[PDB]
């Protein structure tokens, strides 16, 4: 259909086309019943309660789609060169983009290799030259993203404040990610959006922290993402050594967004500091709310 | 060479049952190698075939001849490369009239 278009960027850059206009132009389509391709998998906690049990908590779960795609040609050649450059846009080690673009617009899954893949009927595919391939594929972040939109500040003043936008257009909080330009003293937002998670939600709404003094050189990424840790030097200082105790700690909730103050002081040839904000969906296609 | 000598089509290989009978014997009796007579080629019934005498003319005797098949097929073939014929059952039938 035209109002959903599915494609693959292999590891090596292949384009594919496997649903939607130009389906099957590259040689290799998109079967029906693929699973775990359109909710985030989330489970729920529950504990005991006194009428049962009582929610706990939700954690999100990997996704595991398992799909299947055509590889087809008219000449077993031409086919055997089409499923090898199938086969060839798949790994394990390094993740393969996978996009839906609707009238919502275009979001993408980073999706690897859970297994080998299944490929062939029972006879030799050479006879048909159309065969059909068996991926068992799996998303270890398993949002739907969008490219994350980023801001870059650059001041020549020794003292200076901006004010940037954010907004989380998304159904899932996002971690905001920072490049701070050295030396200088940078103080960072840290609200918490009205986030309980640590019994602060309105104690924090204005909350911002100090990052440590900065070195000549000392380029600082400060990502507030779980996954990675949150300052790291360029030239690798232990400037979170000298942090005493202070962490960013809230994500960006949905639905949530103001002009949030980066100041920077002390800072005798200025200072640029970059924000990226993450996009991350639920579902591949879903209309804006708020 | 012309279409009637590659046919080479005789008639007279055309046999019709005009006249059918069914003998019956019971199961001790010795079988029956061959009906034609060793002294002068005549029709000879072993001794302890009886016949059942008249059947329906309408009904007639049916042979019925059937095969039990497997169809053996290649990795690297398409259609089936072999057939094999496991059994081959084979039963007639007919009305008897006579008590």
């Amino acid at each position: 259909t035209d109002f959903l278009k599915i494609e693959l960027i292999g590891r090596d850059g292949s384009h594919w086309v496997l649903s939607g206009p130009g389906m099957g132009q590259q040689g290799v389509t998109l079967n029906p019943n693929l699973q775990q391709f359109y909710d985030a998998p989330v489970k729920t906690l529950y504990v005991p309660g006194p009428f049962g049990e009582e929610y706990a908590g939700k954690r999100v779960q990997r996704r595991e789609i398992v799909f299947s795609v055509q590889a087809y040609d008219e000449d077993p050649d031409t086919w055997s060169t089409v499923d090898s450059l199938w086969r060839w846009a798949w790994d394990y080690d390094e993740e393969s983009e996978l996009r839906v673009s609707t009238s919502d617009g275009t979001r993408f899954l980073k999706v690897r290799l859970m297994e080998e893949p299944k490929p062939y009927y029972e006879k030799d595919p050479h006879i048909t030259a159309d065969n059909p391939i068996v991926m068992t594929v799996t998303a270890t972040f398993p949002y739907w993203q969008d490219e994350p939109e980023e801001l870059i500040w650059t001041t020549l003043s020794t003292e200076d404040m901006t004010r940037f936008p954010v907004r989380n257009d998304g159904d899932v909080p996002v971690w905001l990610k920072w490049t701070l330009t050295a030396p200088g003293l940078w103080i960072l937002p840290d609200f918490s959006w009205g986030n309980d998670m640590y019994s602060r939600g309105r104690e924090d709404l204005g909350r911002t922290v100090a990052m440590p003094e900065l070195v000549a050189g000392e380029h600082v990424s400060v990502d507030s993402d779980p996954r990675v840790q949150t300052l790291i030097a360029v030239n690798g200082m232990p400037t979170q050594n000298r942090w005493k105790g202070n962490d960013l700690l809230y994500p960006l909730m949905p639905g949530k967004g103001a002009e949030i103050p980066v100041q920077l002081k002390n800072a005798p040839e200025g200072g640029a500091c970059k924000l990226t904000r993450p996009r991350w969906y639920s579902r591949p296609w879903s209309r804006p709310g708020v | 060479t012309d279409f009637y000598t590659i046919k080479d089509a005789q008639a007279d290989l055309a046999i019709a049952p005009l006249n059918l009978t069914v003998l019956l014997a019971p199961y001790s009796t010795t079988p029956a190698t061959t009906l034609e007579s060793p002294t002068d080629g005549s029709l000879a019934i072993p001794p302890g075939y009886k016949s059942v005498g008249h059947f329906e003319k309408q009904a007639g005797l049916t042979l019925g001849n059937e095969f039990d098949s497997k169809d053996i097929e290649a990795y690297g073939e398409p259609e089936p490369i072999r057939t094999i014929i496991n059994k081959r059952t084979t039963t007639f039938d007919f009305a008897m009239y006579q008590n």
